[PDB]
């Protein structure tokens, strides 16, 4: 699966 | 998803430990705790995820199967007392609280001078007065509510005296119906022998 | 931290309420949780800055949520039903994992504003006999035939507020729990020392702020316009 | 040796509304997923005939994991413009590549995630996996953003619990193809430049996994490796050669399908 | 900001027998932006149903496409990659050639 989690930058 | 027991009852000054279940937990859910103080804002606490942690409000300690967790409190006090939500979140980009049953925490006061009466107590102004006051009882007694309809009695709640340490329990009942005396109004909680009725 | 606007709200079925919150600023992201009263504090939308991320526990068409600058968030109920009383919690967050949550406004709908009334308050004396055979004096407030449960009660002595020694109920009683919209009571407890109750000079007063009505609702009947306000009952000490 | 990689690009769209976005996912060099918010159904879908099977369990998460990126990375590009100061006319770019990858042993041997602005290396995951570096001086404030809000804690477990898990439950459901080593078939071709000069191109055909390298015994070209459609792979090598003797020359094919390295000649 | 000219190459999925059924494909790689005009022309015209790969990119960022479509080859017949970029000035041609 792909992350779940990205980041707000 | 987690499993909190409903209540727990603990001592003031002594540490609590609060458990939670999460058996169909995977390797990218966090474990979180929560807490809510009457009904004022959710309150974070601490959180983890395989190993143990601490801060200054609590720690948490997760099993090495991560099947279940604990919360510690270090020396629990009476601000203490909350409903307390364990909530496991899964790694996502809202990160979304889903709040169970949670624990309700009641951390029971000392009750160092035991010395349950029922009182008396009259209106400043006029004609209604009457309202019974049950006080300094241990923690041990539990306030029944009436069975009568046209009598109120309220839960018991904790009194302290900080300067004095001093902390109390009472409960407080009124009806302003006729035949209302302070020595039938609590006949439906088992009062403690000895209890003192004033004449 | 947080802060939210207004506190309380009650309103008839039908109206429009905005409801505000003031995230600590620099957050990027902001939430919006509610209680409906019976049920669990549940998640309604998720702002990362001043879009939305996340809108799964919006109810329905009735509620809308803005964030123009990303800054203070702002949620609209119209129009307002029965079924959408309860607390409405803010919350913001930097990472996401850990959630800042304000005070929260508390909402009732109401279908018919006659129902709501102000508290009467009553202080009750301490016991002569809790004196002789305590050494100490507690005072009993009531605070009755409220309606919605709206009141914030305190205690204050010699015009300063007090917090030692003070006993108030989390939740009030229901006076006729038999009947629709059945009015509150809720009561406190200070306890003093007899020596500080003894003294003529000192003052106590129990204080209820109650939240009613605005200036703005429509008022056409007899008795006094139920506003929000606060209703006090006092007592001075008594060496006898 | 084992790897999990996908590849996200999101594309502003200025004139539009939304941005475009793209997600792939490869197990080694076989793709097995895709989603795409312009196609007919835009949502997580299967990209290998081994992924048919899952249920509206998994493409659901992977529906709404997409989406999430997808509206976060809409939030990045608005945020991106306003640290570098450019007009909200022109279209840029946000890519992020994630994978990790198995040794020999089949556990864990590294991780990796880093961002891109407009072709540009912006943010990078630091090998030890608990915290990010800018390589772009205008990613410092993202960089401090990202170390502050622990965010590396999550792609680490990411990349050393979850990655890993499902590589291995991937490599489960494409038993049949994903361990099958497709040896390539070679060959020269002669083609004649001039009198005095003459071309010798070595091919590489239908070969899996793409990495192959083919060495000549220095006006020596090498196409980069291309896809036949079918996953497999082909490459040519080309050397110029006097006209006369070419059999000095000889191709040599090390790919890991073969028994032996492979040695040809041209058959004239 | 980056700008990458595809790389082209234009080639069939199996080796060319006239009147069999095959594959031709083009790859388009090393570039950015990924907007990008492909093409596949047979004897000057546009082909009709033509599917691509979904868009990827290397360690460098620059993106790659696959483009297929069905066809059989012959001998009289001719087919091309057109590919139109913004690096680039004009649409650029490449004819298949079955040496490469």
């Amino acid at each position: 699966v792909m992350a779940p989690r990205t980041l707000i930058l | 998803k987690t499993t909190q027991p409903p209540s727990m009852d603990c001592a003031e000054g002594r540490a609590a430990n609060l458990p939670c279940n999460h058996s169909t937990i995977s390797g990218n859910e966090y474990v979180y705790w929560y807490r809510q103080i009457h009904s004022q804002g959710p309150q974070y606490i601490i959180h983890g995820l395989k190993n143990n942690e601490t801060n200054e409000m609590a720690s948490l300690i997760i099993t090495e199967d991560r099947k279940s967790s604990t919360l510690i409190l270090p020396h629990a006090t009476l601000r203490d007392t909350a409903v307390y939500y364990c909530i496991v979140v899964r790694s996502s980009n809202t990160g979304k609280l889903i709040f169970g049953q949670g624990t309700t925490l009641q951390v029971k006061p000392d009750i160092q001078n035991p010395d349950p009466a029922v009182y008396q107590l009259r209106d400043s102004k006029s004609s209604d007065k009457s309202v019974c006051l049950f006080t300094d009882f241990d923690s041990q007694t539990n306030v029944s509510q009436s069975k009568d309809s046209d009598v109120y009695i309220t839960d018991k709640c904790v009194l302290d005296m900080r300067s004095m340490d001093f902390k109390s329990n009472s409960a407080v009942a009124w009806s302003n119906k006729s035949d209302f005396a302070c020595a039938n109004a609590f006949n439906n909680s088992i009062i403690p022998e000895d209890t003192f009725f004033p004449s | 931290g947080v802060t939210q606007f207004p506190s309380h709200s009650v309103i008839e079925k039908g109206q429009t309420v905005t409801l505000r919150c003031d995230p600590i600023s620099g957050h990027d992201n902001l939430y919006w949780y509610r209680r409906v009263m019976g049920k669990e504090i549940k998640f309604l939308l998720h702002f990362v800055k001043e879009s939305k991320q996340d809108e799964s526990g919006m109810p329905n068409n009735r509620f809308l949520a803005e964030r123009t600058g990303g800054t203070y968030s702002t949620l609209k109920v119209q129009p307002a039903e029965l079924e959408d009383s309860g607390v409405y919690f803010c919350a913001s967050s930097q990472d996401r994992d850990t959630q800042y949550f304000g005070p929260g406004t508390r909402l009732t709908v109401l279908e018919d504003l006659k129902n709501v009334f102000p508290p009467e308050v009553a202080v009750f004396e301490p016991s002569e006999a809790e004196i002789s055979h305590t050494q100490k004096a507690t005072l009993v407030c009531l605070a009755t035939g409220f309606y919605p449960d709206h009141v914030e009660l305190s205690w204050w002595v010699n015009g300063k507020e007090v917090h030692s020694g003070v006993c108030t109920d989390p939740q009030p009683l229901k006076e006729q729990p038999a009947l629709n919209d059945s009015r509150y009571a809720l009561s406190s407890r200070l306890r003093v020392s007899a020596t500080f109750w003894q003294n003529p000079r000192n003052h106590f007063r129990c204080q209820v702020q109650f939240y009613g009505l605005s200036e703005n609702d429509e008022w056409t009947q007899d008795r006094a316009k139920p506003v929000t306000q606060i209703v006090s009952a006092e007592a001075w000490g008594r060496a006898d | 040796s084992h790897s999990l990689k996908y590849f996200h690009t999101s594309v502003s769209r200025p004139g539009r509304g939304e941005p475009r976005f793209i997600s792939v996912g490869y197990v080694d060099d076989t793709q097995f997923v895709r989603f795409d918010n312009d196609a007919a159904s835009p949502r997580m879908v299967p990209r290998a005939p081994w992924m048919e099977q899952e249920g509206s369990e998994y493409w659901d998460r992977e529906t709404r994991s997409a989406r999430d990126t997808a509206q976060i990375f809409r939030v990045n590009l608005r945020t991106l413009r306003g640290y570098y100061n450019q007009s909200e006319a022109g279209s840029h770019t946000l890519q992020w590549m994630h994978g990790c990858e198995l040794g020999p042993d089949r556990r864990f041997l590294r991780g990796y995630e880093q961002f891109a602005y407009d072709g540009k290396d912006y943010l990078t995951l630091n090998e030890d996996l608990r915290s990010w570096t800018a390589v772009d001086t205008a990613a410092q404030i993202s960089e401090q953003k990202s170390n502050d809000a622990s965010e590396a804690e999550h792609q680490r477990a990411y990349l050393e619990d979850t990655c890993v898990e499902w590589l291995h439950k991937y490599l489960e459901k494409g038993k049949e193809t994903l361990l099958h080593l497709e040896p390539p078939k070679t060959h020269v071709t002669h083609h004649p430049i001039s009198d005095h000069e003459a071309t010798l191109r070595c091919w590489a055909l239908g070969f899996y996994p793409a990495e192959i390298t083919l060495t000549w015994q220095q006006d020596t070209e090498l196409v980069e490796t291309r896809p036949a459609g079918d996953g497999t792979f082909q490459k040519w090598a080309a050397v110029v050669v006097p006209s006369g003797e070419e059999q000095r020359y000889t191709c040599h094919v090390q790919h890991e399908g073969l028994p032996e390295p492979v040695t040809l000649r041209w058959k004239p | 900001m980056i700008q990458r000219t595809p790389k082209i190459q234009v080639y069939s999925r199996h080796p060319a027998e006239n009147g069999k059924s095959n594959f031709l494909n083009c790859y388009v790689s090393g570039f950015h932006p990924s907007d990008i005009e492909v093409d596949l022309l047979k004897n000057g015209e546009r082909i009709e149903k033509v599917e691509h790969s979904d868009l990827s990119f290397s360690k460098d960022w620059s993106f790659y496409l696959l483009y297929y479509t069905e066809f059989t080859p012959t001998e009289k017949d001719e087919y091309a990659c057109r590919v139109n970029h913004v690096t680039l000035s004009q649409p650029k041609i490449v004819k298949w050639d079955r040496d490469m």
